[PDB]
């Protein structure tokens, strides 16, 4: 599910800005 | 969406005095209103790329307050003064019921300091994640006071840029405040800078074309995207392969999704800047007046008479359960002036 994609992606905590 | 009646002309006339304020304090700005000894420091509330945000109390009022710090050497060297003399000349400028209040400002021989109104009940981020996902009618009273602060700021010549639940606290009445104005900018031009985060960037600053609010439009539709589903609409573990995402010009939506919402949505997620939702000739009113917002008195949103989803739990003043915890760093103010020059108007 797309949901299990993203609980189990790196990507899931506090995301830090770019520049 | 293009009748202009009674209620838009109020709304116009709101902003028009809200403008007139606004430019008194952008053009006069509030400097040195406290020091740091009159604070008691207590905990850290997160962390950041400068320094970090610490609950602090006010000695002589005993209120509470987030005091966010930035280290003057280190806000050079990420190329970022502009940057933080735009977030705080705007910040101690705004008045309005979802932006966060900046109560006083200062800095010292190392640092910046902002001290703003205590948010207790937490990032949205956090409740997001924890219940993995928001029904409509939740993300709903979540995103039509968004709409409501970008109507503000975007009538300022304001873009915000960095919309993501990480920046949105949650209050005491369970209604949100936008916080980290850090590339927050007054602009009536087009502008450039690479900035934001990956999930949230619109193809336009991805693919470095000048831009303008309509990135703030984007990023409201990730923003209901994610608060509705519980993830993003595009993510992946390389923020290369977010933006080939973000740029491709496809989107899908989870099976719960009502019509009204992905029909919503597809025009915030529309990369071409001519069809994009809050871009158009009706501006921020093909938002108002779509469908997936007809339950939505915009009025009494911003009174806050609407009951909220939920009100974050709150155990006393000075409670910081609703926040992580944070390795504690000592704050350390150097004998010698750093980058006073660049920090002049601070
Ligand atoms: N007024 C406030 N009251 C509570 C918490 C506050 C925070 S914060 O630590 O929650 N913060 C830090 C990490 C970067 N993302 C924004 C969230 C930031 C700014 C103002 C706050």
């Amino acid at each position: 599910t797309t949901y299990a994609d993203f609980i189990a992606s790196g990507r899931t905590g506090r995301r830090n800005a770019i520049h | 969406a293009a009748k202009k009646g009674s209620e838009q002309e109020s709304v116009k006339e709101f902003l028009a005095k809200a403008k007139e304020e606004f430019l008194k304090k952008w053009e006069s700005p509030s400097q040195n209103t406290a020091q740091l000894d009159h604070f008691d420091r207590i905990k850290t509330l997160g962390t950041g790329s400068f320094g970090r945000v610490m609950l602090v109390k006010h000695k002589e009022t005993g209120n509470h307050y987030a005091m966010k710090i930035l280290d003057k050497q280190k806000v050079v060297k990420l190329k970022q003064i502009e940057h933080t003399l735009n977030e705080k000349r705007i910040l101690q400028a705004v008045n309005f019921p979802f932006l966060v209040k900046l109560e006083f400002s200062f800095k010292d021989n190392s640092n910046l300091y902002m001290v703003m109104e205590y948010v207790p009940g937490g990032e949205m981020f956090s409740h997001l994640r924890r219940i993995g996902r928001f029904s409509e009618p939740h993300a709903r009273f979540y995103a039509a006071q968004i709409v409501l602060t970008f109507e503000y700021l975007h009538s300022l010549d304001l873009i915000y840029r960095d919309l993501k639940p990480e920046n949105l606290l949650i209050d005491q009445q369970g209604y949100i405040q936008v916080t980290d104005f850090g590339f927050a900018k007054r602009v009536k031009g087009r502008t450039w800078t690479l900035c934001g985060t990956p999930e949230y960037l619109a193809p336009e600053i991805i693919l470095s074309k000048g831009y303008n609010k309509a990135v703030d439009w984007w990023a409201l539709g990730v923003l209901i995207y994610e608060m509705a589903a519980g993830y993003p609409p595009f993510f992946a573990d390389q923020p290369i392969q977010i933006y080939e995402k973000i740029v491709s010009g496809k989107v899908r939506f989870p099976s719960h999704f009502s019509s009204d919402l992905k029909d919503l949505l597809r025009n915030l997620l529309q990369v071409d800047l001519t069809k994009r939702f809050g871009n158009l000739k009706n501006g921020v009113n093909d938002i108002k007046n779509h469908k997936w917002f007809a339950t939505t008195d915009w009025i009494a949103i911003y009174q806050r008479k609407v009951e909220a989803p939920f009100i974050p739990k709150f155990k006393g003043p000075g409670d910081t359960s609703n926040f992580d915890d944070y390795e504690e760093e000592e704050i350390r103010v150097s004998i010698n002036e750093k980058c006073g020059k660049e920090f002049t108007e601070f």
